[PDB]
RNA sequence: AAGGGCACCACCAGGAGUGGAGCCUGCGGCGCGCGCUACACUGACGGAGCCAGCGGAAACUCCGUCGUGACGAGGAAUUCCUAGUAAGCGCAAGUGCGUUGAUUACGUCCCUGCCCUU
């Protein structure tokens, strides 16, 4: 964490706290779709999600993403989590984060 | 001319799963692949698997992927999906046996052993892996099911619509007939290719064809 | 887009639900006028922010 | 869709005739082929299934549903075969051996009922079956490649198009010059016989607005 | 039929796995279970730092050197689980001990069960 903090800020200046912070922010999804019955051939259905959720799997997201992200590689879990907070921090495609919440959210606007 | 596989996430593509696939070994003591010439006496004594037994279909679907320019350009992977639930990743470079009975004795193989494994190289051909198929998806890839009672589509215009950095997975039913629901928990939408109704190797011509003009492949 | 944010009033004591899935009656927090049935996935207690997009929904046993 | 034949010279359709077909039967009789008379044996001059394979693929296609295609097979040894494009071809080869076996023996299947023929045994040449507008290519890696598209475009509203693509697993493209008016790509990479198959029916199906 | 309840042999949300390899070991029969060893850079090797409990330990830390050069991380199935715990780690004794130390649950009766009362 120490070491990340650190590639971040040379990253961007800026509180890299602050980046954390915005990864977390702009990460939690908005509508996570449920498993209703269905009737067999199962039908998700459009739920909203609690704020202690959208920290929970945020969290769980990012770290996930930077130990998985940057698998077999040339680069270290401090970069490779400073990759992750950053392209989280501010949103452009390159985060397997936002990715993945952009995902899930595009499958709840289908649910309703 | 890099390798497709499921371990990357990122590159766009075009991926087709043969959905419903029927390939099931048979044990007579030697192995075989279940299907409709040796085994239409015995499916029948049964009463069942009444053309649950079409692996030929499968096989038609992989040599007509595998020939085809955007596999060889390498901007297409497939996977298979059994009808007992069994999930395959293809690597896009298996030069896959060209006959039937030679194409048999190899999944009757991969069956029993869950991969092939080229002689020299420690990279699989085939590889049995675990559902969801949406696991081993790219993040950022349309889902489709092709379907003779959805709205038709030009595949190029269907194409072109894509974000540049997003993928297209299409299921395709490897099988003579049954509702084309085999993929309704994954998929976007459904879509139909032709006004008549098409054989799984042709849609999947048709949707190669289709990719390979719009992505500018010759 | 129009998102807007809402706190809960009331959980619900007696219910009728799949699991997992929990109906909060809300307050709309633009104006106090507005009160909704709402669905949510995570467990949620009183006061608290909710992120809004699609704006009535009334939505029932599921 | 009115069924079309060697006779009607006038309609503008596409013709694809499988050249170098596999179709030797053995006697035992049954159709030549590597698996079963690999042993036996030059495995080349024995690849039926390739034949079987461009069938289906090309009696599947959109365009023999809209009945502007016509198959016919000439085989490695010059004997000549008519396709109806109406025909439901057997889906296993072991089926269409039984039924290709036969078909050479007796010279046409006939359905159990009309007076159709849904395969038939024809003389040569095929010049004398085509429509009397019609341009001949051949398909060939060794070729200038094109967009089949754009070149479908270019033929005359009478003009029907036929090109000879070769049922084999290797081989010089010679096989049709005698008849070519020129050779052609359809692609960078070298495509296997069906393969090229659905290149044609797909672009031409596009030309045509199928459907 | 009704109303309450309880339960991861239930569900709602995860961890750790087991079912893959060889071998060890028990059980069956004449396939099954517990395990051991395994397929690097969040590493390996070399210095160096240097801390337990039950009866100067290892992981670990720092500074350096090395630089990606049967089994390629396990099918359908399926087990157990709510804090100094899980997992990791080694230690004494013939099962215990401490060191490092978590994610998730603490909810419900939708489902499958059982219980109560009507």
């Amino acid at each position: 964490i120490k070491h990340t903090l650190d590639i971040i800020n040379v990253l961007t200046d800026q509180n890299p706290i602050q980046v954390v912070v915005d990864a977390i922010t702009n990460t939690g999804p908005r509508e996570d779709t449920t498993r209703v019955g269905g009737g067999g051939a199962a039908r998700r259905q459009a739920v909203d999600v609690s704020p202690l959720r959208r920290v929970n799997q945020a969290i769980a997201l990012l770290t996930i993403g930077a130990r998985e992200a940057a698998f077999r590689n040339i680069k270290t879990i401090a970069e490779t989590l400073a990759e992750e907070l950053i392209n989280a921090a501010k949103g452009s495609s390159t985060s397997y984060a936002i990715k993945k919440k952009d995902e899930l959210e595009r499958v709840a606007k289908s649910n309703r | 001319p890099p390798v497709l596989t499921s371990k990357d996430k990122i590159t766009k593509r075009m991926i087709v799963v043969l959905a419903m696939a029927s390939l099931e070994t048979h044990k007579i003591d030697k192995y075989v692949l279940l299907n409709c010439d040796d085994h239409q006496g015995l499916l029948k004594k049964m009463g069942r698997d009444i053309s649950e037994a079409r692996p030929d279909i499968t096989h038609q679907c992989l040599l007509t992927l595998l020939d085809s320019p955007i596999n060889k350009a390498g901007k297409l992977q497939v996977y298979i999906q059994t009808s007992r639930g069994i999930l395959i990743e293809v690597n896009p470079t298996v030069r896959i046996p060209r006959t039937f009975k030679r194409f048999s004795g190899l999944m009757v193989q991969l069956l029993h052993k869950l991969s092939i494994r080229s002689v020299n190289s420690e990279e699989k051909l085939l590889k049995v892996i675990k559902n969801p198929i949406t696991d081993h998806l790219p993040t950022k890839c349309r889902k489709v099911t092709l379907s003779f009672d959805a709205p038709v589509i030009r595949v190029q215009d269907y194409i072109e619509k894509l974000d540049d950095d997003e993928s297209i997975c299409v299921f395709v039913g490897a099988m003579a007939r049954g509702k084309d629901n085999f993929a309704d928990e994954y998929v976007d939408e459904k879509v139909g290719l032709s006004n008549y109704p098409l054989s799984a190797s042709v849609a999947c011509s048709k949707f190669c064809h289709g990719a390979e003009d719009a992505w500018n492949i010759l | 887009t129009p998102v807007t944010l809402a706190k809960v009033i009331k959980v619900l004591a007696r219910t009728g639900s799949r699991g997992g899935v929990t109906q909060v009656r809300v307050e709309f927090l633009e104006d106090t006028s507005r009160t909704i049935v709402r669905n949510v996935k995570g467990p949620v207690r009183e006061n608290d922010i909710l992120v809004l997009m699609e704006s009535e929904r009334e939505a029932r046993r599921l």
